[PDB]
This record gives C-alpha cells, structure tokens and sequence, in this order.
C-alpha cells in the first residue's frame, strides 16, 4: 500500500506551473515565482523530471529558425494548461503581468522540443488562466477559468478537435457546472469529472461573495451532458489548486487551498465514480506540507508532485521540491526507505541498489535553498 | 498451485505460486526450458520474511483501507534489501 | 475474516491463509494436500495446545487482528510416526548479525 | 477621513483618503503602503467592483468603511 517513497529538492521552484508525463519523464513548462521577472519579454520555460534517475534538468532558449524571425516559443506565463496527445503537449491559456493573457494555440514535440502554433479554427476561447485541460482522443477539453476580456468567471466548455484544429463551443445540456477558477477536470473514460475551485455564489463575477466548490460536477462527452449526480455523503472540503488524476479508474485529488477557512491542504482523497462516493486516504511516510498550485503526474503506479506555494514558518514561500506517492511500493523500495531511516553502511550494497540509494537521496542543482 | 522456496540453511517455505509470481526472478525461474527453487544465497530469516512480503502484496494490492506498514527491523534490512533486489520483488 | 498462517514442522513452513470460521481439520485437509498426509496422521497446535479437527480457527484462538499477512500467526505441525505420534518439533529460522 | 482594505485572508490597510479621490487614486496609495501593482487590484465595495474613473464619493464610500481587495491569483 500507498506510501510517500521520495522527497528531492533542487528542483524548479514554481506555482502554478504546468506539466505532463511523457513516459518516465515530467515535463514541466513555466509557472510564477516570487521575485523573479513575470514583465518582460522572456520566453517560457521547460525543466525536465526524469523519473528514474531521479534528476531534473533544463532545456536550453530556443532560438530563431530563421534570421530575422523571432523564435517560436511561448512568453514566460503561469495559469497556463498542458496536455499531451501522441508527441505532441499543446499548451494553452496562462498570463503574465505584461501582456496579460493571450489565446494562441502552442504545440510542442517532445521527441524534436521544436514549438509551433498551428493554424486553428471556430470560436477560440478567450484568453484565461486558471482553466481545466484535459483530453480524449484527439480532442482537447477547456473548461472555466477567469477570463481576462469579459472579466467574469467561465463555464464554457470549449473542445479543441486536434484533427482538424477547429475550436467548438459546446452547447451543452443539463445544468453547467458554476463558473470557476483553479479547478480541476479530470477524465475518467468518457466522463469529465469537475471538482473545487474558486468561484462566486451568485453569479459570474467577483462581488465580495467567493466560494469554494465541492460538489463534483459531471460532463458526458458522449451526450456532450451535464449529468444529475447522487448525493455524497461524505465529501472533501472545498477548495482551490488542488491537484488531481485518474489512476486505477478513480478520481484522485490533493492538496490545495480555501480562503475561507485561510487554509492550505495536504490530504489526498478518492472519488469512485462507479459507487459515487469520496474516501479521504491516508499515504504512509511523511508527505508534502500543506500546498496549493503544485503539479501532479502520473508515472506507473507513481505520482510526480512538485511545486506550489505554502506559508512560510502574508509569508508564502515557493516550493522547489518534488515528492513521490507510490501506490505498489515494491519490497526493494520499503528496503531502500529502511537502511535510508536507519542510516545503515551502504558500502556491503551491490552498485545497482546503491546507484537507486543515491538517485532518491541527491538533491538537483536547478535551484538553491533561499 | 503451491511452489517451494528452499533457504541456504535448508528451511523449506511452501507458498501459493500466485504468491511466489510477485518475484520476477521466481517468475523467471519457475518458466525455465525444458516445482521449486533452490536460494543457496539467501538465509530462512531473510527468506520468511520475503513470503510475508509476498502475502501481504497480493492481499493488499487495490486496497485502499488503512492497513498496516510492512515491519523491517534495523537488523534485517541490508539484506532483506540485496535479497529483494536479487528477486526483483 | 482471514487468518494469515504459517504452519511449520521441522525445517517445513507452508504459508496459507483461511477464515477465523474454518476447522482445524479443514486446516490438515491443506497440508494432506501439500505434504500427503491424511489428517488422521497430523496434531496441530497453537503453541503448546493441540487443536481440535471440528473447533474452527477462531474458536482456538487465530483472529485477523493478530495472523496478518505481514505477521502470519504459527500453527505448529507434527507427523504420526509408527504407532505414536513424533514430538511438536520447529527448527527456528537462522538469525541476522 | 479614513478607509480601510481588506483581502479575504485579513490584513486591513488603512489608508488616508478623501472622497475626491479616484479609485484609481485608492489603488495608488495600497501599492505605496503594501507593495501590490494596481494593474493586480480590484476593489469591491456593497458587492460591486468599483471603477477607476468615479471617485470615493460616487460610490457613497463615506468615513470607516471597508472596501476589499481582490488580487490576481499568481500563485494559485
């Protein structure tokens, strides 16, 4: 059973970044941090997880195909989403303090990190951050966020058809989940799953009345429906940049924040859409802190969680760590865990164990404490 | 349906062969050419405690009630860690 | 529910499981099929207390609480030998520096 | 006079004002007293977001009330 199995540092120190698993690889793109430049011209940012070797690295600036064209590479932003379809993560949505969102559509290779921006048509969203991407097939699923020009909250769904690059606002039926931002969508099969975010309880707009959701919401991309749900009776509090994932055909999210309650979260519960019930789960070994905006990847029977923001012991600090959640941990792994706990000689060990003992216990050098 | 696993001081453990499948190496061993294994490396005490490891995979695998941790003593760990790495368990 | 066991005889240890409702005698019918030995020629104890074939397992004492996977509980083994039936006999595991 | 601004999570800032002044003069003295960009401000007073244009006493903002400040959410 699951267990907390790897705690690095070193790593990018980012919030509201965005990142898919390509294979045993996580790869990372933007995100804010405190103090560091979010107005000028500067282009994004791609760090790479390797899940095995336990190490993260940095892609290089990419430079112009042409001279005299400028590169193709998304500006420097946080909010942004990603997903991934074959070779390709399209990134979309986000902003910066400068020029604020913008809705060009980027794809990037992640066997050639060549970036490009292909042609689309339809009804393009209107730039926002805070959105849910998700994807099935070659469809590529947007739902809320905060709308930078019609300054209001969303509940569109809009579905980006990969094939064709064309944008469809869906006319949807059943009641739409409320309008929200720093939610989370998840696909499990043909379903979306919606669940917390920051959001109003009346309207559209800011007005002094701000909630966090925890009443799941479900769309049927099939029907392209709204669905009515049975009641939870038990169920997770609200709130804010959780994570979530599907894994084993359940809902998973952690962590996240509610302002109302001024509080961080570190817990991690489960949504079975099958029985349509929440269980709140328990990982051995000592987590993340209380976290909101982090990012979560799917590797295996592992999750990548990295990132995010917390208080620092008003006074928020940016994180550069990485933890891993394992489902399955292997005897091998509990092993390791051990002589590391116990802080038994390592030098009888085999060089492939002590090579595994010193890649879970060796911080990356992308970052330094502050 | 059951397979045995023979320490280097002899003791002989007796588990389910579905059990024993969580090794890799077992795995390997028990779809050689042409049932038990002979382990003339890995001693009873370290040994018992790879079959308990293999109970509690298969019985708590897909399980989300809380349950609890698989108990590794200090004394055991260097080599209960080479034996699981030698089983890929 | 489930009872996670060893039963050992001598440098012998089966692995099982079985329900805290099961018999004793249910418990020697799984050995006979291991070590063929019908229940007839086989005592089983718990500890230093022999079991009963029709008691079942809960009844002599095994609850889940206390035979986990990861802590089977032991069931002792002994074989009829001619006439009489040898002496309850487990070799102990070796031991870690 | 006197008004104060307050996020979600608390930190009141009072500020000295007079009713002739802009929200946009509102948003100028929160950043020279907390260090926050008035491109990232909203202020929000009686449920309704305050343009920059009217000034305090458009908005019937008389003495010791509270306005709130809603911020972009760059860390999430």
């Amino acid at each position: 059973m699951l267990r907390w199995t790897v705690h690095l540092e070193g790593g990018p120190r980012r919030v509201n970044h965005a990142a898919v698993a390509v294979g045993h690889r996580v790869y990372s793109f933007g995100g804010y941090c405190s103090g560091e430049d979010y107005e000028t011209l500067r282009q994004i940012d791609v760090h790479i997880f390797n899940a095995v070797s336990l190490r993260w690295t940095k892609l290089p600036p990419v430079k112009s195909a042409i001279r005299g064209q400028a590169p193709v590479v998304p500006y420097m932003r946080y909010g942004h989403s990603t997903v991934l379809i074959d070779d390709t993560v399209l990134l979309w949505g986000g902003r910066n303090d400068t020029e604020g969102a913008c809705n060009v559509l980027y794809a990037f290779d992640v066997n050639t990190h060549k970036w490009f921006t292909p042609r689309v048509s339809g009804t393009v969203p209107g730039a926002r951050d805070g959105h849910s991407a998700c994807v099935l097939g070659k469809i590529m699923y947007i739902f809320g966020g905060y709308e930078q020009q019609a300054d209001c909250f969303s509940n569109d769904i809009h579905k980006l058809d990969t094939s064709t690059m064309t944008w469809t606002l869906i006319c949807t039926k059943g009641s739409p989940a409320r309008w929200r931002d720093f939610h989370s969508a998840t696909m499990l099969g043909s379903h979306m799953y919606v669940f917390g975010g920051r959001a109003d309880r009346f309207g559209p707009f800011h007005s002094n009345n701000e909630i966090y959701c925890n009443r799941i919401r479900v769309f049927d991309t099939r029907t392209e429906a709204w669905l009515d749900c049975p009641p939870t009776p038990v169920l997770p509090e609200g709130r804010r940049s959780h994570s979530a994932f599907g894994y084993n055909g359940e809902l998973y999210i952690f962590g996240g924040y509610n302002a109302r309650l001024n509080r961080h979260f570190h817990d991690l519960w489960k949504f079975n859409p099958v029985s349509f019930t929440w269980k709140k789960i328990e990982p051995k070994g000592k987590g993340p802190c209380p976290r909101r905006r982090q990012c979560c990847c799917i590797v295996g029977d592992k999750i990548v969680l990295f990132g995010g923001t917390s208080p620092s012991p008003f006074d928020l600090i940016d994180h550069s760590d990485l933890h891993i959640l394992d489902f399955s941990p292997s005897l091998k792994t509990l092993c390791k865990l051990a002589v590391i706990q116990y802080n038994l000689d390592q030098s009888c060990l085999p060089h492939d164990i002590r090579w595994e003992l010193n890649a879970m216990t060796t911080n990356s050098n992308i970052s330094r404490p502050i | 349906m059951y397979v045995k696993l023979i320490s280097s001081d002899g003791h002989e453990f007796i588990v389910k062969r579905e059990h024993a499948l969580t090794s890799g190496t077992i795995k390997a061993m028990l779809s050689g050419p042409g049932n038990e294994v002979n382990f003339r490396e890995i001693p009873s005490h370290v040994l018992s405690k790879v079959c308990m490891y293999f109970t509690y995979k298969v019985r708590y695998t897909n399980s989300s009630t809380e349950i609890p941790e698989f108990p590794i003593a200090p004394e055991i760990a260097l080599e209960l860690l080479m034996a699981a790495n030698f089983l890929d368990c | 529910m489930d009872v996670f066991l060893m039963i050992r005889r001598h440098k012998t240890t089966i692995f099982t499981d079985a329900k805290e409702s099961s018999t004793v005698f249910e418990l020697k019918r799984i050995v006979e099929g291991i070590l063929k030995r019908p229940p007839d020629e086989q005592r089983l104890y718990k500890d230093d207390q022999l079991l009963d074939d029709g008691k079942t397992l809960g009844e002599c004492g095994f609850t889940s609480q206390t035979a986990r996977p990861q802590a089977p509980a032991t069931v002792g083994l002994a074989f009829r030998a001619d006439d009489t039936f040898e002496a309850l006999c487990i070799e102990p595991f070796s031991s870690p520096p | 006079m006197q008004i104060f601004v307050k996020t979600l999570t608390g930190k009141t800032i009072t500020l000295e004002v007079e009713p002739s002044d802009t929200i946009e003069n509102v948003k100028a003295k929160i950043q020279d007293k907390e260090g926050i960009p008035p491109d990232q401000q909203r202020l929000i007073f009686a449920g309704k977001q305050l343009e920059d244009g009217r000034t305090l006493s458009d908005y019937n903002i008389q003495k010791e009330s509270t306005l709130h400040l809603v911020l972009r959410l760059r860390r999430g």
